[PDB]
């Protein structure tokens, strides 16, 4: 995670308009919905039979609001993502077992909220800036699988 | 597979894509050389800089393939027939650039469609530009 | 889509495989788990160690299947019709598993097939077995 | 890479016995073979038009024994893998601009190789032990990707 000064103007200022309550939900359900795969971690969730049953449910909307914990703090500590996810990488990794690729999957699904929230403001340029960081993001939490 | 509520969802948005469809096409472009660097090198006789006349006539030129998938999907091997030896044969493309570009193809549609995108039809797009995908990368299998 | 020559191939090789099929199928799968440990989350049931008779067992049953599919490859859609609905919708087995699968797949031929595991050969097994992997994830795209 | 003693015992004991001249082609030919657009790369190195003329092209044969090089390397070297490749990341990354999948899919296809010559001696265990070994390698050369 590089990030030029002019990179990190654009992530920032997006940052602190981000609903840090519903959007952690938004992109955790359209993950189950749209890679369904997925379901198969959050069975005790209950019911995930509908995109409906999903977007509607609360322990994915409580467990999206976490999972936005762990981006704003990996967003303020781009100097070590490593450090700040070694407990979540162990835990993601020798614990639940969950493939890697789960994670960019899960940053780019991040990537589609913030375009649909910010339409276009959310221009080319934040895009890659932001791109740049779920994938800082996502190496770091597969680390624990060396 | 696609299944006929995808086709319905798919159909619908892309209405809603209307004119904007040869616009839209060259933003999903430039979002890709700029997020995934990696991609330039398919496009050296191209001025990928912002305002490339280049670059849009190529936008329009996607957003009709994609047009003319819609429109036959019941049936897209033998419609996107040509374009796959173009991209397979000739140009030998890394398949993997295939999911970057449907990728910033499906951000793009979300930062013009915010009352279509929803979960749904999120979901359903993404099949079909992953069946688009597999299409165009068939003549590797 | 796979080329005659390639159908030629892939019933060539597997004809060599004989009836160490289903041997082969459980020495896969044992080199999956041990190589990618990630995959041992959909057999708890199953006991993984070296000798399992359970694992023995599965072996025989992903030979059969594959055998299946190679006696029937102009339509293999219809034909793992039935283990699609099980690997996608009742397990919802992650897609990447099925990489590291044909890999130990393709692993496992290549130290019993010295003389036919030729680059031609080694090329439509691969394309064989991302057909088949296709096919069983077929009821997610 | 962590490698366990036994583990270490495995790769090594195997790798010494390696034609680390013809092995090295085997690979980089197949490699082309089976996954076509990687030819892409490499136009300079004339006809690679059938499995025969790739399997016969010297170019290939001769790139090889360098690519095994680096292998060889890293294999005595797996302390820091890293530092090792800096250079040849470097190289891949922002001058060839090869996709860091090809990295995982040439480890796997050297792996095969190895099936292939040593048929049983090449166990499973000896197969994870190296498994481990191409996944070292394919992440220290897209390091450079960050
Ligand atoms: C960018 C990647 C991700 C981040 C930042 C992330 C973050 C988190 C955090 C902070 C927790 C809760 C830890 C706690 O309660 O102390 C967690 C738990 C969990 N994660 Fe993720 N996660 C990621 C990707 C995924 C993916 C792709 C899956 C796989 C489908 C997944 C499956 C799980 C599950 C099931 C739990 C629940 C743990 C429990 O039983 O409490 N996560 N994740
Ligand atoms: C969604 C999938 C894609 C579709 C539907 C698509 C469609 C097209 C079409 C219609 C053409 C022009 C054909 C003609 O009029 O002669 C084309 C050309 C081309 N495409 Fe794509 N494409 C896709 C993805 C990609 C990707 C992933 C790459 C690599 C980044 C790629 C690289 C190229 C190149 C290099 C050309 C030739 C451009 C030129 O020489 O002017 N395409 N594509
Ligand atoms: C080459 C692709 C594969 C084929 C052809 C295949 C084939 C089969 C077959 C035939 C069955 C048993 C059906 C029956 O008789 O009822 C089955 C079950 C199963 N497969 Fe696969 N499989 C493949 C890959 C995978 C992968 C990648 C995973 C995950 C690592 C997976 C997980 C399972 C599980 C959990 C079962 C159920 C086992 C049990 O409950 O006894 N399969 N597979
Ligand atoms: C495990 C991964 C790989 C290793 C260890 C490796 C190693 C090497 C080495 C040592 C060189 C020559 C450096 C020199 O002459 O000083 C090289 C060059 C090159 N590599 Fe690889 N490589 C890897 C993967 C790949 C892949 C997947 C491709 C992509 C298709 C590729 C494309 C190239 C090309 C075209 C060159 C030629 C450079 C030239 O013009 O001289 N390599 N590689």
């Amino acid at each position: 995670v590089h990030l030029t000064p002019e990179e990190k103007s654009a992530v920032t200022a997006l940052w602190g308009k981000v609903n840090v309550d519903e959007v952690g939900g938004e992109a955790l359900g359209r993950l189950l919905v749209v890679y369904p795969w997925t379901q198969r971690f959050f069975e005790s969730f209950g019911d995930l039979s509908t995109p409906d049953a999903v977007m509607g449910n609360p322990k994915v909307k409580a467990h999206g609001k976490k999972v936005l914990g762990a981006f704003s703090d990996g967003l303020a500590h781009l100097d070590n993502l490593k450090g700040t996810f070694a407990t979540l990488s162990e835990l993601h990794c020798d614990k639940l077992h969950v493939d890697p690729e789960n994670f960019r999957l899960l940053g780019n699904v991040l990537v589609c909220v913030l375009a649909h929230h910010f339409g276009k403001e959310f221009t080319p340029p934040v895009q890659a800036a932001y791109q740049k960081v779920v994938a800082g993001v996502a190496n770091a939490l597969a680390h624990k699988y060396h | 597979v696609l299944s006929p509520a995808d086709k319905t969802n798919v159909k619908a948005a892309w209405g809603k894509v209307g004119a904007h469809a040869g616009e839209y096409g060259a933003e999903a472009l430039e979002r890709m050389f700029l997020s995934f660097p990696t991609t330039k090198t398919y496009f050296p006789h191209f001025d990928l800089s912002h305002g490339s006349a280049q670059v849009k006539g190529h936008g329009k030129k996607v957003a009709d393939a994609l047009t003319n998938a819609v429109a036959h999907v019941d049936d897209m091997p033998n419609a996107l027939s040509a374009l796959s030896d173009l991209h397979a044969h000739k140009l030998r493309v890394d398949p993997v650039n295939f999911k970057l570009l449907s990728h910033c193809l499906l951000v793009t549609l979300a930062a013009h469609l915010p009352a279509e995108f929803t979960p749904a039809v999120h979901a359903s797009l993404d099949k079909f530009l992953a069946s688009v995908s597999t299409v165009l990368t068939s003549k590797y299998r």
